[PDB]
RNA sequence: UCCGCGGCGCG
DNA sequence: CTCTGAATCTCTTCCGACGCGCCGCGGGACGTAC
DNA sequence: GTACGTCCCGGAAGAGATTCAGAG
C-alpha cells in the first residue's frame, strides 16, 4: 500500500527487524518551547501571564494606590515575512495590555475604590517565530540555540584527593537556587562544619542555627541521641541499650544480674551481643573512670546558690561531679561522640565558635555582608529575612524544589519556592550522615541531574529583568502620586523593556548567526545542545569530566557527532527519537514487555527511574508473539552490561535508530567505520554546497524523505487534490470534494521562491516537480528545494570511481579528475554576492550619484544609463563601474591666477563602488531605498511603477483563478436541483443571483457563495488600496544616511585545481590536475573512470565503509544498465515487470514486500523508465545488509562476484596485471572555494597607530611573520634577510621609500634606519614615571 | 578615528585621561575657596584611586569598566600578554611582498623548483617588472606602466619570465615546528590558482594536502638573493638537525612501488634464462615475454672504489631478478651490488641512501633521489595495487576459540556463585584469560594470512610468501602496523572506560563484520578521550617548547679551540636488560678528550 | 574605516 | 613561665599554542534647554 | 525630536601570619 507519488520510485530497503514508532516531527522542540510564551494560557502557568501575576501587583507606600493586571492581547505584525527581510525591519508585533490603576480615599485601606480607570496601552515590541522556527532580527535572519545549564537543588561534591595533599577526602554540599544567592557547607582537615555565601570567607556553621531562634540544647538534642546518667548512692547508676555497644572500647567488666557478662581488658563478641539481647540487661553498674570523657549538653543551675554549675557543651570533670552530685541533681544527660559511629562535629563547632547570642550571629552576618557599617538590629532583622526568605529575591522553581525533596527522602513532592527550617536542618543531618558512611556521593556527569532551556524560559527571565525595572521606576514615581491629574501611561515606558528583549534577541552567546546551505545543516543546526552562554561553563575552565561521556548518553544525546576543535563534547546535539519532558529532562522513548508478550504501546522514561529497571538491546530477534527466541538476553541494568535470564526485563528499545543523531545517521554503513573518521564525515556532510543539478544518491538509508518533508525548504502540499495549472513561478491546486470547507472552499494558491540571495553566499531556488493533471494527496511535496529531488535530500552527485596510485598524482590524498565531469557541467555552483553603497552626510555638502564622473572615457561609461546605475543583464568583469558616485571634497579656493597655472602644463573625486578583483559574474537585479523628502531620479520612478504593475497583476490573478474556481463550484453545485445546460449560461456567470429556483439548503449555498463574493470583492479593494499606500510611501534608512543603492552580483564558479572534495567517510582531499578523456584507464565494454583515489589511506585509517559503498553502487549501476538495456528495444511490460519483481524480492526475510501486481501498465512503464539511471538502495545505520545479500545481488546483474573487474591503461595501453576495485560513491563538493584564499600584495594601505601593514582578505593586507618563524630563521645563519624583513619591508617609512626607488632604478641596496614600532614602545614606556633614552653611538 | 556616523568611536586613553584631568580640575577649583578638610580628602582619595586606575587597572578591587561591562586597558594592559606591544607587534610584524593560497602535488617537478600561480607572479614582481620595462624603454613615465601591467599585454608576460629565472622564494607553513619549516625553491610558472610543491619534501614539512596553506616571501636585496642561494635551498638540507638520518626519506608511495618491485615467486612466466646486462632486461620486460619478478642469473658490471680514490671495474654473473636489475639501471656508480639484494622496504631504502650519501659525496645523492621517486611513482602507477573487500580472510577458528572463551568464563563465573573467589581476583583472573584469547587469535590470523598461498611450484606443492595487497601495503612500512591490521582483522581487545579500568567484556567483532550498537558505544569513549587529549597536548607543548627557547637564545660559537682536559665518562646504558644504545650511535660525531687504549695497555 | 568585543568555521 | 624559632598553614598573582576565513555589534545615559 | 553639557580552574610560586616545640 503506497500513495500515488510514493509509486513514481519506490526506494528498495534491506532489514529484518519490524519497527513501531515512526520518525516523529523532527522540529519540535523550537516550535513547542515556544506555543508556551505567545499564549492565553488560562489561570496561570509557566508564560507571560505567570510573570505578570508574578511582578505586576504592586502596593505604594501607604498611598492608597494600587496598579493590578487584567488581561493582554497582541497585534497583528505591521509587515509580513517578505517585507522584512526584503527592508531591514524586525519581524515583530505589538504587545496590548489592560491595566487597571485605583486610588483609595482616607480613613479605610480595604474597602471598594472610590475610583477606577481602565484602557489600552503599549509597551515593548517581541519578535515573532516564523513557521520555519526561526526569527528575524535587523534584516537579518537568526536562530536561538537551547542551552544545557546546571541543574537546581541541593547536591554532594567530593573533590577527590587534591586538597591538602594527604588523601583525606572533603565533602561539600551546596544549594543552588534558581534566582537567588547561593549557599554551600563544606569540611576542613580539622574535621569541622563551616559556612560560606557566594565564595567570601569562611564562617562556622553554628550562627544561622542560633539566628534560627534555636537554643543550645536544642541544638545538640536535634544533631545527636540522649544517654541517661543516675547517681545513685554508689557509683552512678547508667541506662544501658545493648545495641550501642557495636564499636565502642570498654574500660571495665560488664556485668548484669550478679552475672559476669564481658571481661576486662577485651572487647565484645557478637556472642555476648546476643547473650545480652537474650538477658534483657537494662541497667549496669559504673565505674566513675567510665564518665572521664563525656561531655555535657544542657546548663544545670544551683537552686539555693543561684549560680550556674554547668554550662552547656563542656567536659565534666570529678570537682564539677561532686558539686554537680551535692546540689542534688538525680538525672544526668550527656553525648554519645563514637569513634566511628557518630562524630562529635557539632560539639566542636559549637566549642570553636567565638559567640553565643542571636543578636550577635545578626551582628556577625551584618559586618560579613557589608563591610564597614555600623550594624543595628533592625537592618540585621530585615537583611536576614530578605536574603533567603522573601519572595523577591530568593525563589527556587518547581523544578528546583522537586529535586531538593527528592535527593531527601521526604513525600509531598509540592511546596514554595522559598526554604525553611526544617529544609536547611535536614540538609545538615544529611550530611552528617554522608560523612559517617552511610549513603553516597552524587555525580555530576548523570543527565538526571541537567536541564534544558529553550527559547521560552530565557525570552521570560529577560522580560522579567525588564519589568522589574520598571517595576521600581513606577515605584518611584508612584511614591510623588496626585489624585488620577495624569492617565496610566506616563509610568510605564517602553525603554526598558524594549530594550532588554532587542539586546538579549541581538548581542547574546546564544543568538547565534544561521549557518544555512543546505537542508541538513538547518535540520542539524536547531537542533543544538549548547553547554556555555550566561550561567554556564566557560571554554578554559573544562576540564574531562565534563567532555567525556556518560554512560547514561545512550539515546538521549549524540556520541559521534560535536565539533572538532578547541570546543570537543560542549556543542553535543540532541537524538532522533529524545523528546523534553514536562519539567525539562531528557527523555527517550521504549517498548513495555509482558512476561512473554512484547505489547506494542509506548512508555517514556527519564534519566533517573531508567538505571532502577533493566533495558534490554534492539538489535535482538523476536518471534511474533513477543517471545525472545533465547533463554539469555545481553541487557543493561546500571551501566554495565551482562547477560541475564528468559525473564527479568520490564523495557525493551523501539529501534536500532534511536543512539545516534539526524547529523551522522545518513551515512551508509556506519557501523562499519570507526568513530573518528565517522565524526569527519559527518562534520563534512553538514557542510555541503548546492549543485546546479542534484542527483539522486544511490546509497540512502531510506530517512531522507523525512528531513527533506520536515525542513522548512520544501512547499509541502497543505491539502490534497488535483494540480490545475502548473508555471515555474506559480502553482495552483485544485480541492478534492471530501477535503473542502463548507463555505469559501475555492482552491490553493501558492507562490515559489526564485532566484534570491542566501545568507551563506550560495543561492536557494524552487523547480517545480509536479506535472499536469496529476492529483496529490494531503502532506506531500510538490516542488523541491535546493539540493533536493522528488522530495529526496540529495547533497552531491554519485560518480564512477576506481581505486589505484596512478602516476603519483594522487600520492597521499590529492584526487584527479578526467574532463568528462566539467563536460557535462555537474559541478557548477552558483554564488549571490551583495555590494552597497551608502550616500551619507559630510560636510561641505552631500555627495551625488549622477553619471558625470571624470577621467575616465566611454569605455568606462558604456555600460551606464544617464542616471548612474548599470542596466540588468549589464556582463559586468572586474574593472567596470555599477554606480557613478563622486565625493565633493571640495576646498577648491579658486583664484584668478593661480588656477590657470594648472592649466598651463598638461573639486570632487570619484567615490565609486568597485568590482572585486577577480570575480565576473552578471548582475541580476538592483534596489534602491531612499528617505522621504528627496527627489527620485527616473530608475527610481521606473522601479516603483515595476514594483506597483507587479502587484497589480498578481492581484488581478488571483482574483481571476479564485473567482473562476468559484464559479465552477457555483456549476458544480447546480448541476443538481434545477440545472440549466445551457439556460444559465447565455449571459455571462456575473449574474447568477437573480436565477428563479426553489428555496432549499442548495438555494441558501448559493446566496451565502453570493455574499462571501461581495464580501471578497469589497475586501480586496481595500486591501489593494492598502498595499499600494504601503508600497508607494518611503522608508526609514539609518540617520544621517541620504540613499542606499544594493546591487547584486551573480557569479557562477567552475571547478579548478584547489577546490575541495570530500566522501562521506572522510577520505577527503584536494584535486591536484585535470585530465583529457583519453589518459584516465577504461574497461573492456568501453566507459572511462572519472575518479581514482589512494588506496593507501585505508589501514589507518580504517574506514573500510567505503569500499562496502563503492560495491553496493557497483551493483547498482550492474541492475540499472540491464534495465536500460531492456528499455532501449521496444520490449513489451511482462518481462520488464518480472526482471523488476525479481530485483525486489531478492534477500531474506524483508519488511517491504512489495508487488507489482497492482501496478497500471503505464505506471509501470513510467517507473522503469524513472529507474533507468540505477537502482536506489536503502540501508539503515545498524540494521544494513550483509555481504551474503550484495554477492546474491551482483550475481543477479551479470558482473563479476569478487567485485574485482580486469582494466586496461590510457597512456601504454597493456593490462594491468592485477585487477582492480571500480564502483560508484557518492562524491561531495565543499564549500572551500580556490578563489576565496588566492591573496598577494606588492605595497597596499598602512595602519596608523603603528606603520605596518593591515592584516585579512578583505582589507588588502599581508600574511604575518610570527616569532616561531623567527626563531625557524635564526636557527640557520639567516643574518640579512631577516634584519632586511623586519626593517625595510615592514616598519621604516625613509627606508621603504629609498628601497622603491632603488628598486625602480635597478640597483640593490639597503639602509636599515630604525623601526618605528619601537619607537612607539620607547614612548609608551616614557609616559610612566621611567627615564627610557639611548646613551652615545 | 571617526567612524560611519556622528559618533566617534573613543579611545579607553582619552577616556581615563578626561577623567583624570576633569578630577585635578575640579580639585583645584575646590581649594580655591578653603573648603572644609572632609570633602577635599575624599576627592583626593577619589583622584589617587583614578589616577591609579589610569596607570594600572584592575590590580586593585572593583576594577573600572568601560561601556557594559568590559574593563578597560590601560598601559600596564597595553605592555603585557598577547595583546601587547612585545610578543604582537615588535616581535613578529606583518610584511608586504607576499601571499598565500591551498598547496597540490604536480610530481613532475625537481625537488630544487616549485611551481607558482600566474596571477601571484604578477602581482608580487611589480617593483622588478617595472624596472625591467623602464630599463628596455617601452614606457615614458609610471603611468603607462600602471595601463600596462593592468592589462596584461602579450609584452609583459615574456618579461616575468626573464625577471623569475634565478629569484629564489620562500615558502612557509602557519604552524612552523623545526627549522626545515622554511626552505627557498626556483620559482618556475605555471597556469592554474594554486602552488605545486614536489611531493618529497612534504615529509619535512609534516604537511598533508587536506587544505594546508602555505606563505610566500620574496628576498628583495642582493645579499638576500646570494644567502637564500647558498643556505635555503633543500639541496642542502639532506640530513635533520635532529639526528643523522635523512630527512628526505620516501613516505608514502615509492616506497609501496620498490616494495613490490622486489619478491620473487617461485613460479612465473620466463623463468630459467640468462642476460647480458641491465640495459635488455626492461626490452624484455616492456615487451610482455618476461615478468616484472622473476628468478633469472644475469651479468652486472659495479665500479667499487677500494682503491686511493678510483673505481675498481669488476664483473661477475648474479642470480637476481629483473625488477633488482631495473632499479640497478639507477643506481651511481659507488654503490655495491649487494644492497639491492633484500625485500627494500622503507627502514632498508632509507639506510641504503644514508650510506649512499655518505660515501659519494653530494650531488649525486640528489639525483639518484629524483630519479628513484621518478621510477617509484612509474612503477607503483604499472602494478596497480588495489583494496578489494574479499582481501581481508578471516581465520576460521575464531569461532572455537570464542566458544571456549566463553565456556571458561562461564565456568569461572558459577565458581564465583558457590562463594569461594572475591571479586578482586576473579577480575584479573578473567582479564587475563581476555588477553590469552586474544594474542592466540592474533596469532593465527597472523599465520594464515601472511603465508596461505601455496603453489605447485612446477612439482607437487610449495609455500611462498603471500602476495595479498593489504599484508603488502601494511609489511612494505609504508603506512600501518601489526596493531592496525590486527583491529581490521581479528578482534579488537580490550577497550578502557574513563575510570581508567578495563571493560569485563572484550569486543568480539571486527571491522569487516558488523558491529553491535554497545560494542560502538564503548569505542566512543576512547575515540573522544584521544581526541581530547591530542587537543590539549599540542597546547601545552608550544608553551614549554617557548619556555626552552627563550633562555638558549644568546649561546653563539665564537672560539674554535678552548684547550682543556676534562671530559665525561661515556659508557653505553644497560637498563637491566638486552643494551639499548651501544657505542655507534652515542659516541659518533664528537671530538676525543682522552687517547683511547686497546685492552694492550700501553698500546 | 583602518580598532575593540563576540560567535561560527578550516588547518 | 618565656623567648625564639624553624616549620607549617593560608592568602594573593600569573600562566596557560599559532596562522587564517566568515558574520554580527560597538560612548551610552541622563538631564537641559532649543 | 534634537544639539549639548556632564558623567561614569589547577598548578606553581612566594609573602605573610600562625604554631607549637623546645630550650633557657
Ligand atoms: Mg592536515
Amino acid at each position: 500500500v503506497y500513495s500515488y507519488t510514493e509509486k513514481k520510485r519506490i526506494r528498495k530497503d534491506f532489514g529484518k527487524r519490524p519497527q513501531v514508532l515512526d520518525v516523529p516531527y523532527l522540529l519540535s522542540i523550537q516550535l513547542d518551547s515556544f506555543q508556551k510564551f505567545i499564549e492565553q494560557d488560562p489561570e496561570g502557568q509557566y508564560g507571560l501571564e505567570a510573570a505578570f501575576r508574578s511582578v505586576f501587583p504592586i502596593q505604594s507606600y501607604s498611598g492608597n494606590s494600587e496598579l493590578q493586571y487584567v488581561s493582554y492581547r497582541l497585534g497583528e505584525p505591521v509587515f509580513d515575512v517578505q517585507e522584512c527581510q526584503i527592508r531591514g525591519v524586525t519581524y515583530s508585533a505589538p504587545l496590548r495590555v489592560k491595566l487597571r490603576l485605583v486610588i483609595y480615599e482616607r480613613e479605610a485601606p480595604e474597602g471598594t475604590v472610590k475610583d477606577i480607570k481602565e484602557q489600552e496601552v503599549y509597551m515593548g515590541e517581541i519578535p515573532l517565530m516564523t513557521d520555519n522556527g526561526t526569527f528575524v532580527i535587523n534584516g537579518t535572519e537568526r536562530v536561538i540555540v537551547s542551552q544545557l545549564h546546571r541543574s537546581p537543588g541541593v547536591f554532594f561534591d567530593s573533590d577527590k584527593g587534591k586538597t591538602h595533599s594527604s588523601g583525606k577526602v572533603l565533602y561539600n554540599a551546596r544549594i543552588i537556587p534558581y534566582r537567588g544567592s547561593w549557599l554551600d557547607f563544606e569540611f576542613d582537615p580539622k574535621d569541622n562544619l563551616f559556612v560560606r555565601i557566594d565564595r567570601r570567607r569562611k564562617l562556622p556553621a553554628t550562627i544561622i542555627l542560633r539566628a534560627l531562634n534555636y537554643t543550645t540544647e536544642q541544638i545538640l538534642d536535634l544533631f545527636f541521641e540522649k544517654v541517661i546518667f543516675e547517681i545513685r548512692d554508689n557509683k552512678l547508676q547508667m541506662e544501658l541499650v545493648p545495641e550501642r555497644l557495636r564499636g565502642e572500647t570498654a574500660s571495665f567488666d560488664i556485668e548484669a544480674n550478679g552475672k559476669v557478662y564481658v571481661e576486662k581488658g577485651r572487647r565484645i563478641t557478637a556472642r555476648h551481643i546476643r547473650q545480652l539481647e537474650k538477658d534483657d540487661v537494662k541497667l549496669i553498674e559504673v565505674p566513675v573512670e567510665y564518665i572521664a570523657g563525656k561531655v555535657v549538653a544542657k546548663d544545670y543551675i544551683d537552686e539555693s546558690t543561684g549560680e550556674l554549675i554547668c554550662a552547656a557543651n563542656m567536659e565534666l570533670s570529678l570537682d564539677l561531679l561532686a558539686k554537680l552530685s551535692q546540689s542534688g541533681h538525680k538525672r544526668i544527660e550527656t553525648l554519645f561522640t563514637n569513634d566511628l559511629d557518630h562524630g562529635p562535629y557539632i560539639s566542636e563547632t559549637l566549642r570553636v565558635d567565638p559567640t553565643n547570642d542571636r543578636l550577635s550571629a545578626l551582628v556577625e552576618i551584618y559586618r560579613m555582608m557589608r563591610p564597614g557599617e555600623p550594624p543595628t538590629r533592625e537592618a540585621a532583622e530585615s537583611l536576614f529575612e530578605n536574603l533567603f526568605f522573601s519572595e523577591d529575591r530568593y525563589d527556587l522553581s518547581a523544578v528546583g524544589r522537586m529535586k531538593f525533596n527528592r535527593s531527601l527522602l521526604r513525600e509531598e513532592i509540592e511546596g514554595s519556592g522559598i526554604l525553611s527550617k526544617d529544609d536547611i536542618i535536614d540538609v545538615m543531618k544529611k550530611l552528617i550522615d554522608i560523612r559517617n558512611g552511610k549513603g553516597e556521593v552524587d555525580d555530576i556527569d548523570h543527565l538526571g541531574n541537567r536541564r534544558i532551556r529553550s527559547v521560552g524560559e530565557m525570552a521570560e527571565n529577560q522580560f522579567r529583568v525588564g519589568l522589574v525595572r520598571v517595576e521600581r521606576a513606577v515605584k518611584e514615581r508612584l511614591s510623588l502620586g496626585d489624585l488620577d491629574t495624569l492617565m496610566p501611561q506616563d509610568m510605564i515606558n517602553a525603554k526598558p523593556i524594549s530594550a532588554a528583549v532587542k539586546e538579549f534577541f541581538g548581542s547574546s552567546q546564544l543568538s547565534q548567526f544561521m549557518d544555512q546551505n543546505n537542508p541538513l545543516s538547518e535540520i542539524t543546526h536547531k537542533r543544538r545542545i549548547s553547554a556555555l552562554g550566561p550561567g554556564g561553563l566557560t571554554r578554559e575552565r573544562a576540564g574531562f569530566e565534563v567532555r567525556d561521556v556518560h554512560p547514561t548518553h545512550y539515546g538521549r544525546v549524540c556520541p559521534i557527532e560535536t565539533p572538532e576543535g578547541p570546543n570537543i563534547g560542549l556543542i553535543n546535539s540532541l537524538s532522533v527519537y529524545a523528546q523534553t519532558n514536562e519539567y525539562g529532562f531528557l527523555e527517550t522513548p521504549y517498548r513495555k514487555v509482558t512476561d512473554g508478550v512484547v505489547t506494542d504501546e509506548i512508555h517514556y522514561l527519564s534519566a533517573i527511574e531508567e538505571g532502577n529497571y533493566v533495558i534490554a538491546q534492539a538489535n535482538s530477534n523476536l518471534d511474533e508473539e513477543g517471545h525472545f527466541v533465547e533463554d539469555l538476553v545481553t541487557c543493561r541494568s546500571k551501566g554495565e552490561s551482562s547477560l541475564f535470564s528468559r525473564d527479568q526485563v520490564d523495557y525493551m528499545d523501539v529501534s536500532t535508530q534511536q543512539v545516534v543523531s539526524v547529523g551522522a545517521s545518513l551515512i551508509p554503513f556506519l557501523e562499519h567505520d570507526d568513530a573518528n573518521r565517522a565524526l569527519m564525515g559527518a562534520n563534512m556532510q553538514r557542510q555541503a554546497v548546492p549543485t546546479l543539478r542534484a542527483d539522486k544518491p544511490l546509497v540512502g538509508t531510506g530517512m531522507e524523505r523525512a528531513v527533506a518533508v520536515d525542513s522548512g525548504v520544501t512547499a509541502v502540499a497543505k491539502r490534497g487534490g488535483v494540480v490545475q495549472y502548473v508555471d515555474a513561478s506559480r502553482i495552483v491546486i485544485k480541492v478534492n470534494e471530501d477535503e473542502m470547507y463548507p463555505g469559501e472552499a475555492g482552491i490553493d494558491i501558492y507562490n515559489l521562491t526564485k532566484y534570491t540571495r542566501s545568507n551563506q553566499n550560495t543561492c536557494i531556488n524552487q523547480m517545480p516537480c509536479v506535472s499536469l493533471g496529476e492529483p496529490v494527496e494531503r502532506g506531500d511535496v510538490l516542488a523541491d528545494g535546493p539540493s533536493t529531488d522528488l522530495g529526496e535530500l540529495a547533497l552531491g552527485q554519485n560518480m564512477r570511481v576506481a581505486f589505484m596510485p596512478w602516476n603519483g598524482y594522487n600520492f597521499e590524498d590529492s584526487i584527479l579528475v578526467s574532463e568528462r565531469v566539467v563536460q557535462e557541467d555537474r559541478f557548477t555552483t552558483i554564488h549571490i554576492q551583495e555590494l552597497a553603497c551608502v550616500s551619507r552626510d559630510t560636510k561641505l555638502g552631500p555627495e551625488e550619484i549622477t553619471a558625470d564622473i571624470p577621467n575616465v572615457g566611454e569605455a568606462a561609461l558604456s555600460k551606464l544609463d544617464e542616471s548612474g546605475i548599470v542596466y540588468i543583464g549589464a556582463e559586468v568583469t572586474g574593472g567596470d563601474i555599477l554606480v557613478g558616485k563622486v565625493t565633493p571634497k571640495g576646498e577648491t579656493q579658486l583664484t584668478p591666477e593661480e588656477k590657470l597655472l594648472r592649466a598651463i602644463f598638461g573639486d570632487v573625486k570619484d567615490s565609486s563602488l568597485r568590482v572585486p578583483n577577480g570575480v565576473s559574474g552578471t548582475v541580476i537585479d538592483v534596489q534602491v531605498f531612499t528617505r522621504d523628502g528627496v527627489e527620485k531620479d527616473k530608475r527610481a520612478l521606473e522601479i516603483e511603477e515595476m514594483q506597483l504593475k507587479q502587484a497589480k497583476k498578481d492581484l488581478s490573478e488571483e482574483l481571476q483563478i479564485l473567482e473562476a474556481g468559484l464559479f465552477s463550484r457555483i456549476r458544480a453545485v447546480l448541476v443538481a436541483g434545477g440545472v440549466e445546460a445551457e439556460k444559465l449560461d447565455k449571459l455571462p456567470r456575473d449574474r447568477w443571483l437573480e436565477l428563479g429556483l426553489t428555496d432549499e439548503e442548495k438555494q441558501n449555498q448559493l446566496e451565502q457563495l453570493a455574499e462571501q463574493y461581495d464580501e471578497l470583492k469589497h475586501e480586496f479593494e481595500k486591501k489593494l488600496e492598502a498595499k499600494r499606500r504601503k508600497i508607494t510611501q518611503g522608508d526609514d534608512l539609518a540617520p544621517g544616511v541620504l540613499k542606499i543603492v544594493k546591487v547584486y552580483l551573480a557569479v557562477k564558479r567552475r571547478i579548478q585545481p584547489g577546490d575541495k572534495m570530500a566522501g562521506r567517510h572522510g577520505n577527503k582531499g584536494v584535486i591536484s590536475k585535470i585530465n583529457p578523456i583519453e589518459d584516465m584507464p577504461y574497461d573492456e565494454n568501453g566507459t572511462p573512470v572519472d575518479i581514482v583515489l589512494n588506496p593507501l589511506g585505508v589501514p589507518s585509517r580504517m574506514n573500510i565503509g567505503q569500499i562496502l559503498e563503492t560495491h553496493l553502487g557497483m551493483a547498482a549501476k550492474g541492475i540499472g544498465d540491464k534495465i536500460n538495456a531492456m528499455l532501449k528495444q521496444q520490449q513489451e511490460v511482462a518481462k520488464l515487470r518480472e526482471f523488476i519483481q525479481r530485483a525486489y524480492d531478492l534477500g531474506a526475510d524483508v519488511r517491504q514486500k512489495v508487488d507489482l501486481s497492482t501496478f497500471s501498465d503505464e505506471e509501470v512503464m513510467r517507473l522503469a523508465e524513472n529507474l533507468r539511471k540505477g537502482m536506489p538502495i536503502a540501508t539503515p545505520v545498524f540494521d544494513g545488509a550483509k555481504e551474503a545479500e550484495i554477492k546474491e545481488l551482483l550475481k543477479l546483474g551479470d558482473l563479476p562476484t569478487s567485485g574485482q573487474i580486469r582494466l586496461y591503461d590510457g597512456r601504454t595501453g597493456e593490462q594491468f596485471e592485477r585487477p582492480v576495485t571500480v564502483g560508484y560513491m557518492y562524491m561531495l563538493k565543499l564549500n572551500h572555494l580556490v578563489d576565496d584564499k588566492m591573496h598577494a600584495r606588492s605595497t597596499g594601505s598602512y595602519s596608523l597607530v603603528t606603520q605596518q601593514p593591515l592584516g585579512g582578505k578583505a582589507q588588502f593586507g599581508g600574511q604575518r611573520f610570527g616569532e616561531m618563524e623567527v626563531w625557524a630563521l635564526e636557527a640557520y645563519g639567516a643574518a640579512y634577510t631577516l634584519q632586511e624583513m623586519l626593517t625595510v619591508k615592514s616598519d621604516d617609512v625613509n627606508g621603504r621609500t629609498k628601497m622603491y626607488k632603488n628598486i625602480v632604478d635597478g640597483n640593490h641596496q639597503m639602509e636599515p634606519g630604525m623601526p618605528e614600532s619601537f619607537n612607539v614602545l620607547l614612548k609608551e614606556i616614557r609616559s610612566l614615571g621611567i627615564n627610557i633614552e639611548l646613551e652615545d653611538e | 578615528v571617526p567612524l560611519d556616523g556622528g559618533r566617534f568611536a573613543t579611545s579607553d586613553l582619552n577616556d581615563l585621561y578626561r577623567r583624570v584631568i576633569n578630577r585635578n580640575n575640579r580639585l583645584k577649583r575646590l581649594l580655591d575657596l578653603a573648603a572644609p578638610d572632609i570633602i577635599v580628602r575624599n576627592e583626593k582619595r577619589m583622584l589617587q584611586e583614578a589616577v591609579d586606575a589610569l596607570l594600572d587597572n584592575g590590580r586593585r578591587g572593583r576594577a573600572i569598566t568601560g561601556s557594559n561591562k568590559r574593563p578597560l586597558k590601560s598601559l600596564a594592559d597595553m605592555i603585557k600578554g598577547k595583546q601587547g606591544r612585545f610578543r604582537q607587534n615588535l616581535l613578529g610584524k606583518r610584511v608586504d611582498y607576499s601571499g598565500r593560497s591551498v598547496i597540490t602535488v604536480g610530481p613532475y617537478l625537481r625537488l630544487h623548483q616549485c611551481g607558482l600561480p600566474k596571477k601571484m607572479a604578477l602581482e608580487l614582481f611589480k617593483p622588478f617588472i617595472y624596472g625591467k620595462l623602464e630599463l628596455r624603454g617601452l614606457a615614458t613615465t609610471i603611468k603607462a606602466a600602471k595601463k600596462m601591467v593592468e592589462r596584461e599585454e602579450a609584452v609583459v608576460w615574456d618579461i616575468l619570465d626573464e625577471v623569475i629565472r634565478e629569484h629564489p622564494v620562500l615558502l612557509n607553513r602557519a604552524p612552523t615546528l623545526h627549522r626545515l619549516g622554511i626552505q627557498a625553491f626556483e620559482p618556475v610558472l605555471i597556469e592554474g590558482k594554486a602552488i605545486q610543491l614536489h611531493p618529497l619534501v612534504c615529509a619535512a614539512y609534516n604537511a598533508d594536502f587536506d587544505g594546508d596553506q602555505m606563505a610566500v616571501h620574496v628576498p628583495l636585496t642582493l645579499e638576500a638573493q646570494l644567502e637564500a642561494r647558498a643556505l635555503m635551498m633543500s639541496t642542502n638540507n639532506i640530513l635533520s638537525p635532529a639526528n643523522g638520518e635523512p630527512i628526505i626519506v620516501p613516505s608514502q608511495d615509492v616506497v609501496l612501488g620498490l616494495y613490490y618491485m622486489t619478491r620473487d615467486c617461485v613460479n612465473a612466466k620466463g623463468e630459467g634464462m640468462v642476460l647480458t646486462g641491465p640495459k635488455e632486461a626492461e626490452r624484455l620486460y616492456r615487451s610482455g615475454l618476461a615478468s616484472l619478478h622473476a628468478r633469472v642469473k644475469v651479468r652486472i658490471t659495479e665500479y667499487e672504489k677500494d682503491a686511493n680514490g678510483e673505481l675498481v671495474a669488476k664483473t661477475s654473473l648474479k642470480d637476481t631478478t629483473v625488477g633488482r636489475a631495473i632499479l640497478w639501471m639507477i643506481v651511481p656508480k659507488g654503490l655495491p651490488y649487494s644492497i639491492v639484494n633484500q625485500a627494500l622496504g622503507k627502514k632498508a631504502i632509507s639506510k641504503m641512501l644514508n650510506t649512499c650519501y655518505r660515501i659519494l659525496g653530494l650531488k649525486p645523492t640528489v639525483i639518484f633521489a629524483d630519479q628513484i621517486m621518478y621510477t617509484g611513482f612509474a612503477y607503483a602507477a604499472r602494478s596497480g595495487a588495489s583494496v578489494g573487500i574479499d582481501d581481508m580472510v578471516i581465520p576460521e577458528k575464531k569461532h572455537e576459540i570464542i566458544s571456549e572463551a566463553e565456556a571458561e568464563v562461564a565456568e569461572i563465573q558459577e565458581q564465583f556463585q558457590s562463594g569461594l573467589v572475591t571479586a578482586g581476583e576473579r577480575y584479573n583472573k578473567v582479564i587475563d584469560i581476555w588477553a590469552a584469547a586474544n594474542d592466540r587469535v592474533s596469532k593465527a590470523m597472523m599465520d594464515n594470512l601472511q603465508t596461505e598461498t601455496v603453489i605447485n611450484r612446477d612439482g607437487q606443492e610449495e609455500k611462498q610468501v603471500s602476495f595479498n595487497s593489504i599484508y603488502m601495503m601494511a609489511d612494505s612500512g609504508a603506512r600501518g602496523s601489526a596493531a592496525q591490521i590486527r583491529q581490521l582483522a581479528g578482534m579488537r581487545g580490550l577497550m578502557a572506560k574513563p575510570d581508567g579500568s578495563i571493560i569485563e567484556t572484550p569486543i568480539t567483532a571486527n571491522f569487516r563484520e558488523g558491529l553491535n550498537v554497545l560494542q560502538y558505544f564503548i569505542s566512543t569513549h576512547g575515540a573522544r578521550k584521544g581526541l581530547a587529549d591530542t587537543a590539549l597536548k599540542t597546547a601545552n607543548s608550544g608553551y614549554l617548547t617557548r619556555r626552552l627557547v627563550d633562555v638558549a637564545q644568546d649561546l653563539v660559537v665564537t672560539e674554535d679551540d678552548c684547550g682543556t682536559h676534562e671530559g665525561i665518562m661515556m659508557t653505553p646504558v644497560i637498563e637491566g636488560g638486552d643494551v639499548k644504545e651501544p657505542l655507534r650511535d652515542r659516541v659518533l660525531g664528537r671530538v676525543t678528550a682522552e687517547d683511547v687504549l686497546k685492552p694492550g695497555t700501553a698500546d
